[PDB]
RNA sequence: GACAAUGGUAGGAGAGCGUUCUAAGGGCGUUGAAGCAUGAUCGUAAGGACAUGUGGAGCGCUUAGAAGUGAGAAUGCCGGUG
RNA sequence: UAACUUGGGAGUCAGAACAUGGGUGAUAAGGUCCGUGUUCGAAAGGGAAACAGCCCAGACCACCAGCUAAGGUCCCAAAAU
RNA sequence: ACCGAUAGUGAACCAGUACCGUGAGGGAAAGGUGAAAAGCACCCCGGAAGGGGAGUGAAAUAGAACCUGAAACCGUGUGCUUACAAGUAGUCAGAGCCCGUUAAUGGGUGAUGGCGUGCCUUUUGUAGAAUGAACCGGCGAGUUACGAUUUGAUGCAAGGUU
């Protein structure tokens, strides 16, 4: 029996033509060029998952590190002095303290100064 | 048994493998032949012996 | 196949110069109305399988009816005219499943004219019995002298 | 008041009543959950664990055992025929605290 | 309340038609009808005829009074095209394409 | 579970900082003030979003360099006309353009982005010790 | 010469932004009320500057 | 329960998705089938539902069988349109 | 924690750089030909500005958690003015 | 367990026709209103074409290559957005604005920040300035027969099999 192409094809790059969705022009419209589109998407997002990690890991640190200025103190000083005193706080609860209150964030300084 | 419910004795019946349907298969494209020469050609090969 | 359809002989434009995809034949398969690759081709599909297999698998048919009760034994059909509704009538009171199987020993014309309209309803002889119709059917109806026939034979 | 809780690996800033997604706890949903890994405690009194505060322990009610939002996590090599897609839902809990200590 | 006219396959194209079409849409009938007749364009005395007729089945189909009627919407889509050849140099011949356009005109009340 | 705070425009104060170059070193003061137009200073420091500082440099004329770097350290441009290279050296720029020279130290030391450019914008400097900023009344800021 | 690169939709709008005509000059005849090319006969009526053409 | 492995081209091995048709069984459909369109739906993937609009008469599902069974590229063929 | 034997199925027979032992060339070549190792090929991630072959290190998936490698910590740009 | 209008004959249709060639010869494209023609009386704009009503019809949104009616491509309107900016066009992060769903730790848009040189082929090595593709759709490539061998399955077994 003959099986002509049918739907199924039509179905498929539908698919993926939803998924180009937003894209610039010819990038949302046509399949072969949405079709790469949607596979470099699939690779960035694959790789900025990870990256994502470090991004925000920077930037706790670089907002402990104005804290502990403001404080007279270095980051690098203060994470080996926050250490020292057995403080397991890691550095996003560290900065999301910094921000919401100071004197919390004193405190744990002064902790650190009294461990070095 | 039944024409509704049918089955082949375990392990009597296996699939054939269709090359040339897409790289997933493990046998797309150049279909399991390799690049070139005159054993990837249509008809390719050398005599036996 | 390209072979096989009509035309094609010539060259459609030369090798090269032109800017064209080099073609052979018109009727080459990536063309519009060109031959086909492979495809159906007559053949047939019939095979065999040894003989101790054969009846081995007429006694298993048998058996499973036999083990699920749809096996039915009856002592003659005295039909001297053919008589669908005499025949729907002897079914009903045999109280049988919608199919049936209907062995006689021996071709019986009346019987056979008169099953043959009913839906689900097979009449078959001793040596016709087939694994087809015995798996097909949920009850077999067969007379005695079928039943020591196929008995004999088996 | 807040807390500063560890479970799943992380560390969460949580108040009283505030809703948190966390990893998959071995809990059912209406439950009661304890954390009593308490880091830090913030607020008009502060408690500053080292690395634990002793005898603290924040109690929640399990709202919720869900999945995350469907990733597609798909790669591929150019020009090596060699690409590979699956599908990811993260187990998640969602809770509500309800008592800091 | 709308009245509506259509000219389907007027033999011009497209981009012509709605040249002019940019003129008229969203002003007044008798604006309109005035840029229309003064407009030195093909297309013109074609789309006049449908802004004309437009108004002609707003006042007697729908009662509508024509002097309070704006171009709603007037827009020209693409009709079938004829296709042609030109011979050029050297045996080659090249396309012509004679495209056509389906013209729309509605009017309103703005009621 | 996401909790990291981000600022924006409705909860950003910025500051208006005079920081004094006289007897300062070009680029370590050019560095610090960078790091303060970036808001790097701030403990809601954001990347996406201008968090940074006002800041404006007086006594430009003052800065000084170590080293041979007055008539040594050449300024290049490229009127993008051919052969049309255009130098000055540090020295010559300080007496004849302060303000571009500290201007210049500084913008180098920001990144070449929108955000870059806008924090950039932020800066002021002037070749005496008056501004015409006393409207928006910054304070003094010692440097290190 | 030829086209590199196709044109887009976009590229080729653009280009076209200026690509367009005017509304005729145009007046209403002091005499007639109809409207007419400035400087032109009105031809509804035949006339120009209060006198028939 | 524990703890061990899981980059990959040619290529080997395995398990599957989907298409048309057939058999048997069991179902749906003018109170609206297929097809088409849209959607914020489900599955580890191929892929599967549901709702609504359009459409106007055919089509699923289960088990097994059989193949003209899956396209993005061949200066591929044909048509349409830039 | 492999190894071997028998049998079914292959592909490969253009290799490259780097280090090092050598021939050739001119103690020329991103040269060429052998020996030995690694990496690329068929390897993503971090460093070397960018940079197959160098340095670190081998990505089952998810996380807005922690410790490190090479390399780094004045600003671009994370961390010692 | 053959095709179903690019299939099946080249030809479902006035096809070995049209068309091309001096000639031998080569050789297409092109099916579908509706159950019924009931195939739109009449009015209106217009020279006509075409259209708006009215009517027939279950349906005209079935009105003549008239079932369905995808995509490329062309228009109209609009929610968000954009005229100091260097863009393989996304991705991760993210205010503001506009919505409100298969109700899900929603949808549309996107100031601004980080990262980021298509795909295929062929190569030691390709963002490659090596090849190929204007776009979209359809069509388009390990098949079958008979032998051989090996493995799995099944029957029987010093026998097995026509
Ligand atoms: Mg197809
Ligand atoms: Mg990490
Ligand atoms: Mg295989
Ligand atoms: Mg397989
Ligand atoms: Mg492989
Ligand atoms: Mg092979
Ligand atoms: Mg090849
Ligand atoms: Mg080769
Ligand atoms: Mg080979
Ligand atoms: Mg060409
Ligand atoms: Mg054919
Ligand atoms: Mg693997
Ligand atoms: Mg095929
Ligand atoms: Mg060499
Ligand atoms: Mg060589
Ligand atoms: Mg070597
Ligand atoms: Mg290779
Ligand atoms: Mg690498
Ligand atoms: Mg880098
Ligand atoms: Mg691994
Ligand atoms: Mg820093
Ligand atoms: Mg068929
Ligand atoms: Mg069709
Ligand atoms: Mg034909
Ligand atoms: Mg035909
Ligand atoms: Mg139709
Ligand atoms: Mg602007
Ligand atoms: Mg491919
Ligand atoms: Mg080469
Ligand atoms: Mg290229
Ligand atoms: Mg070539
Ligand atoms: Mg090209
Ligand atoms: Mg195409
Ligand atoms: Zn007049």
């Amino acid at each position: 029996p003959r099986v002509k192409g049918g739907t199924v094809t039509r179905a498929r790059r539908k698919k993926t033509i939803k998924l180009a969705k937003g894209y610039f022009g010819s990038k949302h419209t046509l399949y072969k060029v949405a079709k790469q589109q949607v596979m470099k998407s699939g690779q960035y997002a694959f790789r900025d998952r990870r990256q994502r990690k470090r991004d925000f890991r920077k930037l706790w640190i670089t907002r402990i590190n104005a804290a502990a200025r403001q404080h007279e103190m270095s980051y690098s000083r203060l994470m080996n002095g926050l250490k020292k005193a057995g403080i397991d706080i890691n550095r996003k609860m560290l900065s999301e303290i910094a921000i919401s209150d100071e004197k919390a964030f004193a405190q744990l300084v002064t902790k650190a100064k009294d461990a070095l | 048994m039944k024409l509704h419910e049918l089955k082949p004795a375990e392990g009597s019946r296996k699939e054939r493998n269709r090359v040339g349907r897409g790289v997933a298969t493990g046998n797309g494209k150049t279909s399991g032949r390799g690049h070139k020469g005159q054993k990837a050609r249509s008809g390719g090969g050398v005599r036996p012996g | 196949n390209r072979s096989a359809v009509s035309g094609g002989g010539r060259k459609p434009w030369k090798q090269k110069g032109t800017g064209r995809a080099r073609q052979g034949t018109i009727r080459a398969p990536q063309w519009r109305g060109g031959g086909i690759v492979f495809g159906p081709t007559p053949r047939s599909y019939a095979y065999k399988m040894p003989k101790k297999m054969r009846r081995l698998a007429l006694r298993s048919a048998l058996s499973f009816k036999a083990q699920e009760n749809g096996l039915t034994v009856v002592d003659a059909f005295n039909f001297e005219a053919p008589k669908t509704k005499e025949f729907k009538n002897v079914l009903s009171t045999l109280e049988q499943p919608k199919k049936v199987l209907v062995v006689t020993e021996n071709e019986d014309v009346n019987v056979e004219l008169s099953a043959r309209n009913i839906p689900g309803v097979q009449v078959t002889t001793a040596q016709g019995l087939n694994v087809l119709d015995i798996t097909n059917a949920d009850s077999l109806v067969i007379t005695e002298a079928a039943a020591k026939k196929v008995e004999e034979v088996l | 008041m807040f807390a500063i809780i560890e479970t799943g690996g992380k560390q969460i800033k949580v108040e009283e009543g505030q809703e948190i997604f966390v990893e998959k706890l071995d809990v059912n949903e209406g439950d009661t959950f304890t954390f009593d890994k308490v880091l830090f405690v913030g607020g008009d009194s502060v408690k500053v664990g080292a690395p634990t505060v002793e005898g603290a322990t924040v109690t929640a009610t399990v709202n919720k055992q869900g999945r995350g939002k469907k990733i597609t996590v798909f790669t591929y090599k150019r020009r090596k025929n060699s690409k590979r897609k699956k599908g990811h839902r993260q187990p998640y809990t969602k809770l509500t605290i309800d008592k800091i200590n | 309340m709308e009245a509506k006219a259509v000219a389907r396959t007027i033999r011009i194209a497209p981009r012509k038609v709605r040249l002019v079409l940019d003129l008229i849409r969203g002003k007044n009938a008798a604006e309109a009808i005035a840029i229309l007749k003064l407009t030195n364009k093909a297309s013109s005395p074609v789309i006049e005829k449908v802004l004309m007729s437009a108004l002609a089945n707003a006042e007697h189909n729908y009662d509508m009074n024509t002097d309070e009627l704006v171009v709603k919407e007037a827009y020209a889509n693409e009709g079938p095209t004829l296709k042609r050849f030109r011979p050029r140099a050297q045996g080659r011949a090249s396309a012509i394409n004679k495209r056509t356009s389906h013209i729309t005109i509605v009017v309103s009340d703005g009621k | 579970m996401r909790q990291t705070f981000m600022a924006n425009e409705s909860n950003i104060e910025r500051k208006w900082y005079v920081i004094d170059a006289e007897g300062q070193t070009l680029g370590r003061l050019s560095s610090e003030v960078a790091s303060i137009l970036r808001g790097k200073n701030k403990v809601t420091y954001t990347p996406h979003v201008d968090t940074g500082d006002y800041v404006i440099v007086i006594n430009a004329s003052k800065i000084e360099f170590t080293g041979n770097k007055e008539t040594d350290k050449v300024y290049y441009r490229h009127s993008n006309h051919p052969g049309g290279i255009k130098s000055i050296t540090a020295g010559e720029l300080r007496r004849t353009n302060p303000e571009r020279l500290i201007e210049n130290s500084i913008k180098g030391m920001l990144p070449s982005t929108r955000l870059g450019e806008k924090q950039g914008k932020k800066l002021f400097v002037y070749g005496g010790a008056e501004h015409p900023h006393a409207a928006q009344q910054p304070e003094n800021y010692e440097l290190r | 010469a030829v086209p590199k690169r196709r044109t887009s939709k976009t590229r080729k709008n653009k280009r076209r932004t200026h690509f367009k005509i005017s509304v005729p000059g145009m007046t209403e005849c002091p005499n007639c009320g109809e409207y007419k090319l400035s400087h032109r006969v009105c031809k509804n009526c035949g006339s120009y500057n209060g006198e028939e053409v």
